[PDB]
RNA sequence: GCGGGGGGAACCUGGGGAACUGAAACAUCUCAGUACCCAGAGGAGAGGAAAGAGAAAUCGACUCCCUGAGUAGCGGCGAGC
RNA sequence: AAGCUGUUGGGAAGCAGCGCCAGAGAGGGUGAAAGCCCCGUAGGCGAAAGGUGGGGGGAUAGGUGAGGGUACCCGAGUACCCCGUGGUUCGUGGAGCCAUGGGGGAAUCUGGGCGGACCACCGCCUAAGGCUAAGUACUCCGGGUGACCGAUAGCGCACCAGUACCGUGAGGGAAAGGUGAAAAGAACCCCGGGAGGGGAGUGAAAUAGAGCCUGAAACCGUGGGCUUACAAGCAGUCACGGCCCCGCAAGGGGUUGUGGCGUGCCUAUUGAAGCAUGAGCCGGCGACUCACGGUCGUGGGCGAGCUUAAGCCGUUGAGGC
RNA sequence: GCGGUAGGGGAGCGUUCCCGAUGCCGAUGAAGGCCGACCCGCGAGGGCGGCUGGAGGUAAGGGAAGUGCGAAUGCCGGCA
RNA sequence: GAAAUUGAACUGGCCGUGAAGAUGCGGCCUACCCGUGGCAGGACGAAAAGACCCCGUGGAGCUUUACUGCAGCCUGGUGU
RNA sequence: CUGACUGCGAGGCCUGCAAGCCGAGCAGGGGCGAAAGCCGGGCCUAGUGAACCGGUGGUCCCGUGUGGAAGGGCCAUCGA
């Protein structure tokens, strides 16, 4: 096969609007027409009226911040074991954070709904509905520490 | 990549020169005066292409009604009496034999007379 | 597909390898356009009306001048002056997927096999940087000048040989792309090119 | 280049998991004097918007 | 006796330092330590061997790039940064 | 490195014939389209003198140990606190740390700063002296390369340009490239004061004659065909007729006599033929882009997964990690 | 079923540039220009014929924009 | 041997009509083709993107017991 | 006598937004009545103000190495 016609199989057309002409977009020129029309509106997005937005809202979202700001803390990543159910043998977060569902979250906690494979499983965690499914099939120590 | 006007412009407004050919003064020699004049022939033309049927029925009626009434009747009658015939011959023009054969016409004049009433 | 002619000293021999049958060819366009638009290099360049040499002073009062109404000189409505949208210097380049690269390249060798005009080789009697020798060689392997050929191996005097030829196009085997497969209407290259083309995708 | 969030937003803002977006009953802090017990039950609550809800979305995103 | 003086397209450091404009007015803020003036530097300059980072009993001079991140935060908690 | 013959042409590199080199089939010139005609190209070779030169090699300056005891030292109007401010994401905020104009004013390891007011505890660090390449930025200069310009473009300037010219001055700021392969640049005769032409001659071409290739449009003229001096017109259109012209034929081209009809273009407008706006006419320049970040749609790759960024390796339009 | 401004949608034409190009077209004459009552398309436009001109041009199929002018008391030049 | 100006012109009167103020529309009347010398009624004649008026959350100059600032002066503590 | 209750709220009215308005019924605990039942203020339609900012009380919260504290959040109520 040749350069002949790889052509892109008739849909993607480049076909861009060129606005300036007599038949198509004439004189106007794209949706304009009126006036204000020119630089640039002044958003629109959240503004304008110049009335009081709908920032009539209020901020209940409490702790907002302060000055020295965040405060790091050890962020827990949950995993449902329906999707741990996808391979068996004895899991620790190494395994968890290889196969792709973890990514560095560190503070592993297995939780929720699924059904349960008798294999082992080191965490950070456990959630009473998963360390119940899983007490009727295998084994399960707790955390490290930190 | 840059591209001038080049050629385009030019051949254009040849183009339309080319019909602008027979007008009077710069309306002939000036591209935009051409194009505006061009418009307004070109809406004239498509009107009196609807203007020339009408014209042509009413010279012919004139016709007609003239070489009726060398028989004794008007237009006015002369279609009453043919339309009421069954003759829904002669597409008005046709009646063009009030010029030649005008024999025919009169036969014509008395079939409409007698089957007027 | 799969049977496709091995050359070496002793006879025709066959082979075989995975080579999807299917080619969509849709592929194969945004591949090379991903190669043609990527070789492609910004350079293009204008300037804008404060991109001029020129002053900023008001040509004239626009008040009770009778004439227009301007500003400076550098203005795109002034002759001479700024360009308007004029190109900048720019990058065309982007990233297509990995995955998408290999598939079209595998693709492509596959095409180039269905078509038969593919040739996995060893014979080289045209030793020496010479090319006669690769001239009399490719008139052993059926070559001719007939069909445009790419010539792929890590054999530096070969590559040399074949370099100057202008119905072939020299090219090392981690040099193998889509662009240069298409290119030429056969395919003809070397066992081990050919291996690390199965280490690429195979 | 690269769109900041609107700070404001956010900071009175949730978005839902599915594509709504969620602000805090208005009217329950500097009207209250001796407003009934059903007004101040009420306006504890959060709810919903409309079409300014779409705008809202834009104002995030990053988010 | 050794050295200095002046120039150099842009780049660099330091000493000074705006307003239009933005907020659909405007004064806090914004444009911005940007324009510019001045001094000084060299093929670069600045920076640089912790009285540091800040949560790991962890890192181990400085500079530059990607990411961190439009996050932490800052803000007539507005514009915006 | 590798070319001769025939052929057409004013001229071959075209055409036809057989043939040759290629680690060179990039390109440029040669009267037209050259791998082999010239300059080059692939690939190699080269410095008495100057510059550069840890990449390598030598040399020096320099640096290298454990335990005990003693109370000597360890950067001052400094630390620290307060007043007024700067820097940091920090606009006084619960406002720390670093920086310091004003005031008070120590300690020398049982010392002192700091980890976001302050306190305790737990930890990090040694202030008030200084030096340092590399990685980074830029482009006056040199080279390479363009899905960059082709003389209104591209640097303002392809050309005797920051010139002419303008302004007291700072400053402003242009236009202007083209004979032909070769000047062979037209002797001599003729008209003319010259200018300018007519022969003649050169040349493929002089309709390449010297601001000379190609020579568009407005605009100005000459000749010719048709037409007009009782006719009321956005200048056209439809109809028939006459004169003129190309064609066997039928038809067609040009013009306009009479007859029917007919309130320019753009814009701004409730509304224009408007006594509302803009254009003397012609040619060229001229206006919805790009970058990053979103949002729906969309063509594909993959799929509980998908994708890499800087960079490194490679190459010199080769991609891979 | 088909009047149509603002506006939305669909399908196309031409200009420059790249792949297709170590190609094909071009002195038996390229691009550009002038002319036409001829051919094709609804149209933007494409093609042929005569003349001029003298060295370039670029298919089918795709790619990228300094891409189409009649007006801005627009800009530059030329001429009434 | 210029100039402003100039959409194009084959540019008449009345009565009406119409964005109400028509050489261009309708109706009627008038008028052989081209110029020279004069007048200035019309072409809302030329000239200046109205100096009057209004609008713009335009600009600038001035005022004061408009607001907030700054210089300058008065003033307590402190260093000298 | 104090339902001028606390924890809610099916379903609507009106409505661009926000906002305003009607409300059966469930759980807790009480009022009046023998009971049936009625009570989440007044025959009803005006008697009012998003947000930002701060005052006060309260509490399952956060609180920058850890323990406190400063500060902040949430609930209640206050400054037009
Ligand atoms: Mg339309
Ligand atoms: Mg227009
Ligand atoms: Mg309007
Ligand atoms: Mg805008
Ligand atoms: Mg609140
Ligand atoms: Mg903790
Ligand atoms: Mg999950
Ligand atoms: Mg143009
Ligand atoms: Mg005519
Ligand atoms: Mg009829
Ligand atoms: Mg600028
Ligand atoms: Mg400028
Ligand atoms: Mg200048
Ligand atoms: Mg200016
Ligand atoms: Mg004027
Ligand atoms: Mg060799
Ligand atoms: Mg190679
Ligand atoms: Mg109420
Ligand atoms: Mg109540
Ligand atoms: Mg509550
Ligand atoms: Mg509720
Ligand atoms: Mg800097
Ligand atoms: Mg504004
Ligand atoms: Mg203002
Ligand atoms: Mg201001
Ligand atoms: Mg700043
Ligand atoms: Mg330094
Ligand atoms: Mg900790
Ligand atoms: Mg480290
Ligand atoms: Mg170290
Ligand atoms: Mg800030
Ligand atoms: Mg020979
Ligand atoms: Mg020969
Ligand atoms: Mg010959
Ligand atoms: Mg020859
Ligand atoms: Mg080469
Ligand atoms: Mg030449
Ligand atoms: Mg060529
Ligand atoms: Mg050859
Ligand atoms: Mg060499
Ligand atoms: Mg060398
Ligand atoms: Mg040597
Ligand atoms: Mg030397
Ligand atoms: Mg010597
Ligand atoms: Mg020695
Ligand atoms: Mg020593
Ligand atoms: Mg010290
Ligand atoms: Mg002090
Ligand atoms: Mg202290
Ligand atoms: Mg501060
Ligand atoms: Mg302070
Ligand atoms: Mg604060
Ligand atoms: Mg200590
Ligand atoms: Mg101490
Ligand atoms: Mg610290
Ligand atoms: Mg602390
Ligand atoms: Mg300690
Ligand atoms: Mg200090
Ligand atoms: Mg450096
Ligand atoms: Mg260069
Ligand atoms: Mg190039
Ligand atoms: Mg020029
Ligand atoms: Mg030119
Ligand atoms: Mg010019
Ligand atoms: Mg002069
Ligand atoms: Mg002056
Ligand atoms: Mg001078
Ligand atoms: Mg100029
Ligand atoms: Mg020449
Ligand atoms: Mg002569
Ligand atoms: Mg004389
Ligand atoms: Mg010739
Ligand atoms: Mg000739
Ligand atoms: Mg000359
Ligand atoms: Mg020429
Ligand atoms: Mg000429
Ligand atoms: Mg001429
Ligand atoms: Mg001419
Ligand atoms: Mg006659
Ligand atoms: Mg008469
Ligand atoms: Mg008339
Ligand atoms: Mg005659
Ligand atoms: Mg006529
Ligand atoms: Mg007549
Ligand atoms: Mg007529
Ligand atoms: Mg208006
Ligand atoms: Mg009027
Ligand atoms: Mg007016
Ligand atoms: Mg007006
Ligand atoms: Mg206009
Ligand atoms: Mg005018
Ligand atoms: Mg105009
Ligand atoms: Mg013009
Ligand atoms: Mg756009
Ligand atoms: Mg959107
Ligand atoms: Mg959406
Ligand atoms: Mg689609
Ligand atoms: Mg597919
Ligand atoms: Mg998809
Ligand atoms: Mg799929
Ligand atoms: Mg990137
Ligand atoms: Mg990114
Ligand atoms: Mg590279
Ligand atoms: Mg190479
Ligand atoms: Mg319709
Ligand atoms: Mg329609
Ligand atoms: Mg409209
Ligand atoms: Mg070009
Ligand atoms: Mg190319
Ligand atoms: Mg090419
Ligand atoms: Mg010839
Ligand atoms: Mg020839
Ligand atoms: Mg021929
Ligand atoms: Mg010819
Ligand atoms: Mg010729
Ligand atoms: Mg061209
Ligand atoms: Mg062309
Ligand atoms: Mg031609
Ligand atoms: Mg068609
Ligand atoms: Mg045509
Ligand atoms: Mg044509
Ligand atoms: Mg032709
Ligand atoms: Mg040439
Ligand atoms: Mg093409
Ligand atoms: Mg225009
Ligand atoms: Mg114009
Ligand atoms: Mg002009
Ligand atoms: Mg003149
Ligand atoms: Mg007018
Ligand atoms: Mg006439
Ligand atoms: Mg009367
Ligand atoms: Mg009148
Ligand atoms: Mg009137
Ligand atoms: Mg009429
Ligand atoms: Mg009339
Ligand atoms: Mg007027
Ligand atoms: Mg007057
Ligand atoms: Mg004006
Ligand atoms: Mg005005
Ligand atoms: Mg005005
Ligand atoms: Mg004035
Ligand atoms: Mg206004
Ligand atoms: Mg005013
Ligand atoms: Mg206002
Ligand atoms: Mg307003
Ligand atoms: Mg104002
Ligand atoms: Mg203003
Ligand atoms: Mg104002
Ligand atoms: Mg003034
Ligand atoms: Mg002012
Ligand atoms: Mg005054
Ligand atoms: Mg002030
Ligand atoms: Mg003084
Ligand atoms: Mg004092
Ligand atoms: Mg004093
Ligand atoms: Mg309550
Ligand atoms: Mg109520
Ligand atoms: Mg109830
Ligand atoms: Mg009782
Ligand atoms: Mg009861
Ligand atoms: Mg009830
Ligand atoms: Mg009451
Ligand atoms: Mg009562
Ligand atoms: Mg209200
Ligand atoms: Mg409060
Ligand atoms: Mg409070
Ligand atoms: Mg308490
Ligand atoms: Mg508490
Ligand atoms: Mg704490
Ligand atoms: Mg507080
Ligand atoms: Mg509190």
């Amino acid at each position: 096969d040749l350069r002949p016609n790889p052509g892109a199989n008739k849909r993607r057309k480049r076909v861009g609007r060129g606005p300036g002409s007599g038949h198509g977009k004439t004189a106007t020129r794209g949706h304009k027409g009126q006036k204000s029309r020119s630089g640039g509106l002044k958003d629109p997005r959240r503004f304008e009226g110049g009335r009081s937005t709908t920032l009539m809202r209020l901020p209940k979202r409490g702790m907002q911040g302060q000055v020295p700001g965040e405060i790091k803390r050890p962020r827990y990543q949950g995993v449902n074991l329906k999707d741990l159910a996808r391979f068996e043998g004895e899991v620790t977060p190494e395994l968890l954070v290889r196969a792709g569902l973890l990514k560095k979250g560190y503070r592993l906690k297995i939780l929720g709904e699924g059904e349960a494979k008798p294999l082992k499983v080191v965490a950070h965690a456990f959630s009473k509905s998963a360390l119940e499914k899983l007490k009727a099939a295998g084994g399960e120590p707790v955390l490290l520490e930190a | 990549p840059r591209a001038k006007t080049g050629v385009v412009r030019r051949r254009k407004h040849k183009k339309i020169l080319k019909l602008a050919k027979g007008y009077w003064g710069l309306r002939s020699k000036s591209f935009r005066k051409a194009r505006e004049t061009l418009f307004a022939a070109g809406n004239y033309a498509y009107a009196h292409r609807k203007r020339r049927k009408r014209d042509f029925r009413r010279l012919w009626i004139v016709r007609i009604n003239a070489a009726c009434r060398q028989h004794g009747l008007n237009y006015s009658t002369f279609i009453h009496g043919l339309k009421k015939a069954g003759i829904e011959v002669d597409r008005k023009n046709l009646a063009d034999l009030a010029v030649r054969e005008p024999q025919v016409f009169a036969e014509l004049v008395e079939r409409a007379k007698a089957a007027q009433g | 597909m799969y049977q496709i002619p091995v050359l070496s000293p002793s006879g025709r021999r066959e082979l075989a390898a995975d080579l999807p049958a299917e080619i969509n060819p849709h592929l194969l366009w945004e591949v090379v356009r991903w190669q043609l638009a990527k070789r492609r290099r910004g350079t293009a360049s204008t300037k804008t009306r404060g991109e001029v040499a020129y002053s900023g002073r008001k040509i004239w009062p626009q008040k009770h001048t009778g004439r227009a109404r301007h500003g400076d000189i550098g203005a795109p409505i002034f002759v001479g002056g700024g360009v308007v949208f004029g190109p900048k210097p720019r990058d065309y380049s982007y990233t297509l997927p990995k995955k998408v690269r290999k598939k079209g390249l595998a693709m492509a060798v596959a095409d180039r096999a269905r078509e038969g005009k593919l040739l996995l080789v060893e014979a080289f009697a045209g030793v020496n940087g010479k090319t006669k020798e690769f001239l009399a060689w490719a008139k052993e392997a059926g070559l001719d000048g007939s069909e445009s050929v790419l010539l792929v191996t890590g054999n530096e005097l070969v590559r040399r040989a074949a370099r100057n030829l202008p119905w072939v196009v020299t090219l090392a085997p981690e040099g193998l792309n889509v662009y240069d497969i298409v290119r030429t209407e056969r395919l003809v290259m070397d066992l081990d090119a050919w291996e690390v083309f199965q280490n690429r995708i195979g | 280049p690269k769109m900041k969030t609107h700070k404001g937003a956010k900071k009175r803002v949730k978005i839902t998991a599915s594509g709504k977006v969620v602000a805090m009953k208005t009217g329950k802090r500097h009207l209250n004097w001796q407003k009934s017990g059903k007004e101040i039950r009420q306006k504890g609550r959060k709810f919903v918007l409309a079409k300014p809800e779409a705008e809202r979305i834009k104002l995030l995103l990053p988010y």
